[PDB]
């Protein structure tokens, strides 16, 4: 019965709250699962589930939840699902690396569906002037995604995770780009930096985050 | 059978009629479908008198017609309780090699079954007994060095116990374990290790050496800092090994006069890891 809830809270995230392929992300707060389509609110939902079995945010290896069990084959397979759960949910690792190989990388676009809730991934073959509007654009996505797609926790990790990646590589992005964004003064580019600038300070808001400002 | 079951001098009556029925031919028609020749009881016999009557004649006669996989829950039921309740397992395991568990010819009982599912399942169960002598003295009394599924198994309960594995001391008794199942590796999957071993053993040496030092690398963006440092978080760091010692650094004052060791330690870590260094040891 516990691999039993815990597989179920495993395929309820991978495949309810949240679908990660290897070129998209859709997170959905809400969740109707089961043969009864009962519903679950993802915020709680992950709040209790991390309370319960990560006590301080860690993998509680000696923790009741593991430390009774028992039968030793199931054990570690209950062990690795929580560490799975913690890696991919408690830590959102593959979606973490996702982003920073992704972002600010020429050739590689990001749309985000913000009524269907979707980082989608993508190649592209924009050049110049017009490949840093296109990266821009999929950063700025990737802040829409983190304001408006995440939920308060799941924002605050990962701006915590990234954020400081975020500042520098936007930062060093803009500098080496200084050229063309000044050279107009009233620009969709200019305009949409400072969107994204805007937008990134009130992720350090929002996200509460102090690790990194 | 049901009704000569419960009766006195138990023993004595099943000495009696196993002398009796030793007289029997190879086979014996008997009177319906539910037909057991000859070596069938005879095997049945000597599973009772031998090795166990846990289950009735019935449930034998089950169990020969039962699933493959329905023997094989039995066989491991049984076999797990008759390891808790007798005197010295050794005696239930010649008994094994006696009736069910002899090569010499085919088992009648678990005839859905073979040698090999048996000694893999009392094995798991040793494991569950934490017996460690009878593991080797099995392997090779039935020659499975480099075996695959015994191998597999080894591996299995190593990370087992690894992943149980709060410190790093010599002393510690789920330690102790995984140092005998790797002497069982050393001295028997040899051919079956390849470099892995070494790795393994590294890593208890490793693991030893910062049992001698304070570590608190658990990236908990909560904050926690009431952490211990357990082995398996270094497949965690895999990637991040220099932040391993680097806390280390941040939290013993003097390891930094000693470059060779920390040195070393990195190494071990990468190696244990299968970390590639690809002439990239100038790098780290």
């Amino acid at each position: 019965l516990h691999l039993e809830l815990v597989s179920t809270l495993y395929k309820i995230l991978t495949n309810g709250f949240w679908k990660i392929t290897e070129n998209s992300i859709q997170f959905t707060p809400t969740v109707e699962w089961g043969k009864d389509k009962v519903h679950i609110e993802y915020d709680t939902f992950m709040d209790f589930v991390a309370q319960q079995y990560f006590p301080k945010g860690s993998l509680d290896n000696q923790a009741w939840f593991i430390l009774d069990m028992t039968s030793a084959d199931s054990q570690e397979q209950v062990r690795a699902k929580l560490n799975t759960i913690m890696k991919e949910y408690m830590n959102l690792s593959r979606i973490v690396s996702m982003i920073k190989n992704s972002i600010f990388i020429s050739g590689k676009e990001i749309s985000y569906e913000n009524e269907k809730n979707i980082l989608v991934f993508s190649k592209s073959s924009s050049h110049g002037q017009h490949c840093v509007s296109t990266v821009l654009t999929s950063f700025e996505a990737v802040c829409d995604f983190m304001l408006d797609g995440l939920a308060f926790r799941d924002r605050k990790t990962l701006s915590y995770e990234l954020g400081p990646l975020f500042n520098t590589e936007f930062t060093k992005f803009v500098k080496n780009n200084a050229s063309i964004i000044l050279e107009s003064l009233d620009s969709p580019l200019k305009n949409l930096v400072s969107v994204i600038n805007n937008k990134l300070t009130r992720l350090v808001a929002k996200s509460e985050v102090t690790n990194w400002t | 059978s049901e009704n000569l079951f419960n009766l006195s001098s138990l023993t004595h009556k099943l000495d009696e009629l196993w002398s009796i029925l030793s007289g029997f031919p190879d086979e014996i028609t008997i009177e319906e479908q539910k037909t057991i020749t000859a070596l069938e009881m005879k095997q049945f016999m000597e599973f009772f008198i031998k090795c166990s009557t846990k289950f009735s004649f019935k449930e034998i006669f089950a169990i020969t017609q039962e699933e493959e996989s329905a023997q094989l829950a039995h066989f491991s039921s049984l076999c797990h309780e008759e390891f808790n309740k007798a005197n010295e397992i050794s005696s239930f395991l010649q008994a094994m090699y006696e009736t069910v568990l002899d090569i010499s010819k085919d088992d009648k009982i678990f005839t859905r079954i073979s040698m090999d599912e048996k000694l893999y399942s009392i094995l798991e169960i040793l494991l569950q007994m934490n017996e460690f002598a009878y593991i080797e003295a099995i392997i090779e009394r039935f020659d499975y060095s480099n075996n695959t599924q015994i191998y597999e198994l080894l591996v299995k309960f190593f990370w087992h116990f690894f992943n149980n594995a709060s410190n790093g001391l010599r002393k510690e008794p789920e330690m102790k374990k995984a140092s005998q199942t790797l002497q069982i590796i050393q001295k028997h999957m040899s051919q079956r290790a390849g470099t892995n071993l070494t790795k393994l053993e590294v890593l208890l040496e490793i693991s030893d050496k910062l049992s001698h030092y304070s570590i608190n690398l658990n990236k908990s963006h909560n904050g926690a800092r009431d952490t211990a440092f357990k082995p398996s978080n270094i497949l965690e760091y895999r990637d991040c090994p220099l932040d391993i010692i680097s806390n280390l650094l941040e939290l013993n004052p003097r390891l930094y006069k000693d470059l060779p060791t920390t040195k070393s330690l990195l190494f071990g870590i990468y190696d244990s890891l299968s970390i590639n260094r690809e002439g990239q040891t100038g790098k780290v």
